[PDB]
């Protein structure tokens, strides 16, 4: 004999209470400017905290965090469609357009002291070559990728890294155990390029296994599965991805191979074949052709059904657009002279390398009202508390009282000290991180056909 | 095939260093499959495990002591050496060095 | 077989699986147990799920 185990209060789809109107609005940013060094930041020598020239390349994530003006602070000419005593107003997204205007062409990087031992494609004879230091200069193309994310919560990532060891055991080899983590994706941090989603800063002592841009960083990677499985669904509205790579060359490492390959698999040789070379091999991704029809931008994106339960409604008046491109990541060179003379010499010039990058944000929104009633206000309150606060209509006693007295003291800390805990709301949890911010509080409009999107929006909507 | 003999100082004084040397012939310790321990016994009491060191250079000790007992091998001469510092009156015993398996998980 | 109008969901947890790509690093002195197993992309993933 058994039983239906436990009734649990479920989450519900957001189209149950959110009501839509026939009022639309436009927003649009200006052209964004970004320029810097493709390899590393330029730090000031005297004070080593302020930057001189920042590091930016193609393979850094460009997370965007726009701001939205609160719709309740709008004096409308005809306030008859809603009551501000019983309702409130909040925005929802319906459109998306990301523009890039740089010409195509992939960027490249490298590393001057890369741990190449020998080429392992057609000829590696015996015996071993002499030397204690055999690092070489190599330059290397990257794999290509295209993606896009939108949502109300900033996107949550995941990466490998050094974690906890185990108990003192003499049977487990000196190998750092690998552990999964969950992180919030910052700006500037990198994407995988076929070398695993692990931190290279705390796992590679030699710093000679990747190109120079990704030795001391965490090449994070976006999670789909954990993010799709969030019950509230306020992180992923709508997303695409497209990537490709293939092998170009083959290489081996160099050094004391940490595990001897077992004798059960091979017959050992002699003469010139007494010693054994390495087994630590690694490829190089290069990337392939990039068409104009393999692009995922300069295209409208109409949304009518998100995969999560949030149907585009954005609490807190903020969005989160993250984009990764490599197709316009080309690298220009600069050549300035020191002296002018009529004969070429290799020390009269100086070289700097740079990289440019620009973006375009283009949006259309819809106005939505919430008829706040007693059975509904409890439903948001178990989801969040900040949205109920900044609407400025009420406050909450968090219990209905406690059940234990808990024995509060009164004589102020002179006999048996405890955790005093001076509190602070800290006004957001997101303030520790750093995003490319772009304001839009003076960039709304109601007349559509003076902008490219609303001209296209009127055709697909049939209005 | 496997032959085994030990060699030690024999007579020690309190608070001195103990260098018990173990010697083997018949195998190599860097081979994947060979492994050795170190076991004591007094004349009257029973037996107890002290230290055991494996192929890939990691060490375990008896956690009651955990400080003085430092085991180390020399795979080039194919020997193990036992290094106890500050030998006290409780260490009056007869030590036994030998080879272990893990398919038998005991001392052969 | 006849059909009904009741549906049910099953959701597994995620599956951590890590190791050496080339061989099993077996435990020494045993050749039966293992320190870290052989797992690579080249092998089959034979799942057997049991049902209530």
């Amino acid at each position: 004999v058994y039983l239906p185990p436990v009734p649990v209060s479920k989450v519900v789809s957001t189209d149950e209470y959110v009501s839509r109107t026939s009022i639309y609005y436009y927003a649009g940013s200006s052209r964004l400017l970004a320029v810097g060094n493709p390899y590393f930041s330029i730090k000031s020598p005297n004070n080593n905290k302020k930057v001189l020239v920042p590091k930016v390349s193609g393979l850094q994530y460009r997370v965007f965090r726009v701001r939205l003006p609160d719709p309740n602070k709008f004096g409308f000419p005809d306030t008859s469609f809603y009551n501000p005593d019983t309702q409130r107003l909040v925005w929802a997204c319906v459109g998306l357009e990301i523009g890039r205007g740089q010409p195509l062409g992939v960027g490249v990087s490298g590393h001057p002291y890369l741990n190449k031992f020998d080429d392992t494609e057609t000829s590696n004879r015996y015996p071993a070559q002499p030397g204690s230091d055999n690092r070489e200069c190599l330059s290397m193309d990257y794999k290509q990728t295209q993606l896009c994310l939108i949502g109300c919560k900033p996107p949550t990532g995941e990466h490998w890294g050094k974690g906890v060891a185990c108990n003192n055991n003499a049977a487990a080899t000196d190998c750092p155990p690998l552990e999964l983590f969950n992180s919030i994706i910052e700006d500037g941090d990198m994407v995988d390029t076929g070398f695993g989603c692990m931190d290279f800063g705390t796992l590679q002592a030699n710093k000679s296994d990747v190109p120079i841009d990704i030795c001391n960083s965490t090449c994070k990677y976006p999670d789909y599965l954990k993010m799709a499985s969030e019950p509230y669904g306020d992180s992923l509205f709508f997303f695409l991805r497209r990537e490709q790579m293939f092998v170009r060359h083959f290489f081996n490492r160099a050094g004391k191979l940490g595990e001897a390959v077992p004798d059960d698999l091979y017959i050992k040789g002699s003469g010139n074949t007494a010693v054994i070379q390495s087994s630590a091999f690694f490829p190089t991704p290069s990337g392939s052709i990039v068409t104009s029809e393999s692009q995922l931008f300069n295209k409208p994106y109409w949304l009518q059904r998100a995969q999560g339960h949030n149907n585009g409604i954005c609490w807190g008046n903020q969005l989160f657009v993250t984009v990764v491109d490599t197709t316009r990541s080309t690298n220009m060179t600069l050549c300035t002279e020191v002296t002018k003379e009529g004969t070429y010499k290799n020390d009269n010039f100086k070289e700097y390398v740079r990289h440019v990058e620009e973006y375009d944000l283009q949006f259309v929104f819809q106005l939505c009202k919430i008829t706040l009633t007693a059975e509904i206000m409890t439903y948001i309150h178990t989801m969040d508390s900040n949205i109920l606060e900044d609407w400025q209509f009420g406050l909450t006693p968090p219990p209905s009282a406690s059940l234990q007295d808990t024995y509060r003291f009164v004589t102020s800390q002179a006999i048996t000290c405890q955790k005093t805990a001076p509190p602070k709301e800290k006004e957001d949890p997101l303030n520790k991180y750093t995003f490319w911010e772009v304001n839009l509080k003076e960039k709304f409009s109601a007349d559509l056909d003076q902008f490219p999107l609303g001209r296209k929006f009127l055709l697909q909507s049939g209005l | 095939q496997v032959t085994l003999k030990e060699s030690g100082p024999g007579i020690l004084q309190p608070s001195q260093t103990l260098s018990l040397t173990c010697s083997f012939s018949g195998f190599s310790l860097s081979t994947s499959g060979m492994g050795v321990g170190w076991i004591r016994q007094p004349s009257g009491k029973g037996l107890e495990w002290l230290a055991h060191i494996w192929w890939n250079d990691d060490k375990n000790y008896h956690p009651a002591l955990k400080s003085r007992l430092t085991i180390s091998k020399d795979t080039s001469s194919n020997r193990v050496f036992l290094n106890i510092a500050s030998v006290d009156t409780a260490d009056t015993a007869t030590y036994y060095c030998a080879r272990i398996h893990y398919v038998t998980d005991a001392l052969d």
